[PDB]
């Protein structure tokens, strides 16, 4: 029962590395959550730090924290994992049921202890982590989430976007608290979310059709776009750096990296199977870590 | 009770969860064939070269259980009428995959959803696999009762849900169906998965969905309401569509997740058996008809043909019926010879197409009851009931009864006849030649005789039914017009259509027909008020006659003799469906023509379109005399 479908990868503050995986092929259509505190030593199961299988698949995840870890699952359920005591085991703290179907993409809020989950049953749930309960549930889009994305410094906001067509801006100190906003007319469905690092104001969305655009919240008109890649624009990645860098994922099996004209830096074709994540390490803010559907893990230098 | 299965989306292991859903109680399981997140390249490497394999093996379940307990669901990435011409491409190629590894597994149904209004190429794509090897499967199309834009939260600031009455766009779900339907040529093989959503629609939105092919009803858990104990449970109205579907006996299928944590998912389905033993339980008429729902027959025409023995038993075994024909009779014979006569006159009573003798008996029987003297004549053209008639008339009747084996339209009779009684009604009341019977058999009824009945009228009403077209369409047969099954009238126990419109009379026969001029020809012009936006597929047919005063016998539904089971409506089906727009009017034409040797019906419809005449000259259908 092995998972050879690279989902994600998540650089911690101190360099180790997070994988999630699913079996979407074979007999057992199962996950698993791995740490690698060697990341040269990864895919590798044999050279890990810590393991654990999933009853279900894994579509997204990320860090809570420093030891928590935050599931979404085929299942419907939302999960988090904790870590040991002392890094060695990875234990079960909630597994919680309240989606109708696949949870697609989760996020952390800024404050570290709420979160947001988006689903296949159209819904957004916003998650006490504390407490194991969804504080208020959403039905804002008019089908499945594809991408839902916390505000990096504001606990009350966030991105979400959906095969609707809508790019929603979330605030949910507002008695309506979403609002639609994007380019002037029909785009093709938008696929991916990021915050700027620096700019509260500002975001990247890549699209189904391989653009890559601006975004200014206030002035709600694309500053920017650049043909990318050849298809779907699956994540979308800033550097840590001072003045950063962005990194674009694409079925196309290509990363690459963008500057702040959306411009085009570096390109890899290393995968030959689907792009899923990146994480620059925080180590070595030139390093660049993709997974793919080839159960590839690829170390690039960025100049 | 209740058919019912298990909608997941997630399944680790096949037999594990087969295994699971079985203990629940379910009897089959909706699931992906392929996992609903493996997306496939088929034109640009490297990902188009990606090894296999490409899904779990066919080996893990017995042939058995793939074709009795799995129903197949298309992947949710699978997008045909993408605005993307490499998304559009890539999912035809990934939809032909899927449903051709369905067909290959051989499970009993695959589903598809219609969640959007453009499904041109989706069509174009199904119809395409079901003209590649005549094959059995169903395809259950997922379409909502409420599109997911029209239910969403109120919570978009800058795009507020709209507060005004929008008749025709809340019925926009069943439009999507429509044109997709009709595009697929209106195939067998394609039904509904109909989803009810938390909140019910208007009525008249879900009265669309009346004539259907509705093989399943989908319900969410997020519907179910919670009691006093923590029992998952249904709101009032939920329940009464419910009561609706399982007339349909559909398939009830449960999605979601358990959101009733405390109680286990035995729980959702025993609220649906606690539903279906709950109801009003069958009355003598549906228990009687509950084989023949929409089951599609030639008319019976007991003049040109004879009817066999076990016809006769049916039409026999009506005590209602013959009750009222013992009422008439009784109360006729009290009008026509008083008290003070009773032992005086003897009544000359004429039974004109007898059978086997039912209406002699309760000839006897009236005859006992009101205390008065008569004299029976059985009338049977038919020789081989007249066999039974003559061992009754020696076993039992004596000298009482005469049984005349003759036509009554040739039968010189001995002496004029008091009462003439006859039972030569069909569905459309005059559709077996009763008028130009009785009419031959006028000259020996006295001056001043009683035909029962005395007055019969045959009664429309249009109707929907894309699924009793579709039953019409398949009787097509060789060496005959391609269309003569659309020029013809069936007799059914119509079940799944929409009434649309209040039936009206048509055709109305008195007997005695004391006129100089008879002609029993006849033209009608009917206007149809429809308060509903619809599809016309045909009329259905119905009568009331007039036995004797105020005893009578009705099929019109408003009006129909409770408990009786002799007679089921007819359809008069149209070539070419018709749309019809709430405030319109349907105008129909019925004409009733004649030669010496045949009798027919004509029928157009005027309005808001024009028909074709159907059936002129009586080329695909006569009656015969
Ligand atoms: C007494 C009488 C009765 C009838 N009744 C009918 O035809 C009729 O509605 N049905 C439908 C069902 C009740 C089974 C019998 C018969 C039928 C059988 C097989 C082919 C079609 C029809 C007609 N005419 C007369 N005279
Ligand atoms: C009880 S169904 C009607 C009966 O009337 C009989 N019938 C119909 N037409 C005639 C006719 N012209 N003369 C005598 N019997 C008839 C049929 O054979 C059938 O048994």
């Amino acid at each position: 029962c092995m998972e050879r479908q690279l989902e994600a990868a998540r650089y911690r503050s101190d360099g180790a590395l997070l994988l999630g995986a699913s079996s979407l092929s074979g007999r057992c259509w199962a996950g698993s959550l791995w740490l690698f505190k060697d990341p040269c030593a990864a895919p590798n199961e044999g050279f890990c730090s810590a393991g654990v299988q999933t009853e279900a698949g894994v579509a997204d995840l990320t860090w809570v924290g420093e030891r928590g870890i935050l599931v979404a699952s085929d299942s419907g359920a939302v999960e988090l994992w904790e870590l040991d005591e002392n890094e060695t085991l990875i234990v079960s703290k909630f597994c919680k049921y309240e989606h109708d179907d696949i949870v697609s993409t989760v996020s952390v809020l800024s404050s570290g202890t709420q979160a947001v989950s988006g689903s296949k049953d159209i819904c957004i749930k916003v998650w006490d982590l504390a407490q194991q309960v969804v504080l208020s549930s959403y039905r804002a889009h008019a089908a499945q989430v594809t991408c839902v994305a916390a505000s990096p410094h504001k606990d009350s906001v966030f991105l979400s976007c959906s095969e609707d067509n809508r790019i929603l801006l979330w605030d949910t100190r507002c008695p309506k608290p979403a609002s639609q906003i994007g380019c002037s007319a029909p785009g093709y469905l938008p696929t991916s979310l990021a915050w700027h690092p620096q700019q509260s104001e500002v975001f990247v969305f890549g699209d189904e059709n391989g653009t890559v655009s601006l975004v200014d919240t206030k002035s709600t008109s694309c500053v920017l776009s650049s043909a990318v890649h050849s298809q779907c624009v699956t994540g979308l990645v800033f550097s840590p750096h001072s003045v950063p860098f962005l990194a674009s994922l694409s079925e196309d099996c290509s990363l690459a990296v963008l500057d702040s004209s959306l411009s085009e830096l570096f390109r890899s074709q290393a995968h030959r199977d689907f792009v899923r994540d990146a994480t620059w390490s925080p180590l070595n803010h030139s390093l660049l870590t993709t997974v793919g559907w080839d159960h590839q893990v690829v170390h690039h230098v960025v100049p | 009770r209740v058919s019912s299965g298990r909608d997941l989306n997630c399944v680790p292991e096949i037999a594990d969860t087969l295994g699971a859903v079985a203990k629940q109680g379910f009897d089959f399981l909706c699931m992906p064939v392929f996992h609903p997140r493996f997306k496939r390249e088929f034109i640009q490497e490297p990902a188009k070269n990606r090894p296999g394999p490409q899904t779990r093996s066919d080996l893990l379940l017995s042939g058995r259980d793939w074709n009795t307990l799995i129903v197949g669901k298309l992947s949710p990435w699978i997008r045909p009428d993408s605005k993307v011409e490499k998304i559009r491409r890539n999912s035809e190629a990934a939809m032909l995959q899927e449903l051709n590894f369905g067909a290959y597994l051989g499970l009993p149904a695959f589903l598809l959803p219609l969640n959007q209004e453009d499904n041109t190429n989706l069509a174009r794509v199904l119809t395409n696999h079901i003209h590649t090897g005549h094959h059995s499967s169903m395809f259950w199309m997922r379409v909502p009762l409420v599109a997911p834009e029209d239910l969403r939260d109120d919570i978009i600031e800058n795009a507020p849900t709209t507060h005004t009455e929008e008749y025709s766009g809340e019925e926009k779900t069943w439009m999507w169906w429509h044109n997709f339907r009709t595009l697929c040529d209106y195939s067998k093989r394609i039904a509904v998965a109909l989803e009810i959503g938390a909140d019910l629609p208007s009525n008249h939105v879900i009265d669309r969905w009346l004539g259907e092919p509705i093989k399943a009803a989908i319900l969410p858990t997020s519907i179910f309401l919670t009691n006093k104990k923590g029992f998952p449970v249904l709101s009032k109205m939920h329940q009464r569509l419910i009561f609706r579907l399982l007339k349909l006996e559909v398939q009830f299928i449960i999605t979601g997740t358990n959101h009733h944590s405390e109680k286990e998912f035995c729980s959702y389905l025993q609220y649906l058996e606690y539903l279906s033993q709950n109801r009003p339980p069958p009355n003598a008429y549906e228990l009687f008809a509950k084989g023949y729902e929409d089951y599609l027959q030639s008319p019976l025409q007991p003049l040109m043909d004879n009817l066999e023995s076990q016809t006769y038993e049916v039409f026999e075994k009506d005590p209602i019926k013959y009750s009222q024909y013992q009422q008439a009779i009784y109360k006729c014979l009290l009008d026509r010879v008083p008290e003070e006569e009773k032992d005086t006159n003897v009544q000359v009573l004429m039974v004109l197409g007898a059978g086997r003798g039912p209406l002699v008996n309760a000839s006897l029987r009236a005859a006992k009851q009101a205390d008065r003297r008569i004299k029976l004549y059985a009338v049977e053209k038919n020789p081989n009931a007249v066999v039974t008639l003559e061992n009754w008339q020696f076993e039992e009747w004596g000298s009482q009864v005469t049984v005349v084996s003759s036509d009554m339209r040739e039968w010189v009779a001995p002496e004029k006849a008091d009462i003439i009684v006859s039972e030569l009604l069909g569905s459309f009341a005059d559709n077996e030649l009763s008028p130009e019977c009785l009419d031959g058999a006028q000259h020996f009824l006295k001056d001043d005789g009683v035909s029962i009945p005395g007055e019969y009228t045959s009664f429309l009403a249009p109707i929907s039914s894309s699924k009793l077209y579709n039953e019409v369409r398949a009787c097509r047969e060789k060496d005959r017009d391609p269309e003569a099954q659309f020029e013809m009238p069936y007799v059914v126990r119509l079940h799944n259509f929409h009434q649309l419109s209040a039936p009206q009379p048509c055709f109305t026969f008195s007997h005695p027909n004391r006129d100089p001029m008879i002609d029993n020809n006849r033209y009608c012009t009917l206007e149809f008020p429809v308060e509903v936006n619809t599809v016309l597929h045909g009329f259905a047919g119905y009568f009331e006659t007039v036995l004797y005063q105020d005893i009578t016998l009705s099929i019109r539904p408003e009006t129909h003799s409770p408990g009786m089971f002799s007679w089921f409506p007819i359809l008069f089906p149209i070539k070419q469906p018709i749309t019809v727009r709430e405030g319109q009017t349907i105008c129909v034409r019925f004409w009733r023509c004649s030669n010496s040797k045949k009798v027919w019906y004509e029928w157009a419809v005027t309005a808001p379109v024009c028909s074709a005449i159907h059936n002129p000259t009586g080329r695909s259908y006569t009656i015969g005399l």
